[PDB]
């Protein structure tokens, strides 16, 4: 997310045991880090190896 | 910083945005030079 130009990262990293959809359970994210870039962002791109 | 900025006739290094579309949020920089247009009539990038 962006607020006023600061970009909020927040990650979480849990082992899982899934084979398609999605899991049932709960999590919570942490912060990671602060990016203070301050540039407006209205679309998103995705990178695979 | 009259004695400092200050040179001959002015100084192009300090530019401001006389005009505008609309207010822009706080702290926002928006450096586009697109022209501003009051009408329906395309300006083309000239001003009239």
């Amino acid at each position: 997310k962006n607020i006023d130009g600061y970009f909020k990262i927040y990650s979480k990293h849990t082992p899982i045991n899934l084979v398609r959809d999605l899991p049932q359970g709960f999590s919570a994210l942490e912060p990671l880090v602060d990016l203070p870039i301050g540039i407006n962002i209205t679309r998103f791109q995705t990178l695979l190896a | 910083s009259n004695n400092l900025d200050s040179k001959v006739g002015g100084n192009y290094n300090y530019l401001y945005r006389l005009f505008r579309k609309s207010n822009l949020k706080p702290f926002e920089r928006d450096i586009s030079t697109e022209i501003y247009q009051a009408g329906s009539t395309p300006c083309n990038g000239v001003e009239g």
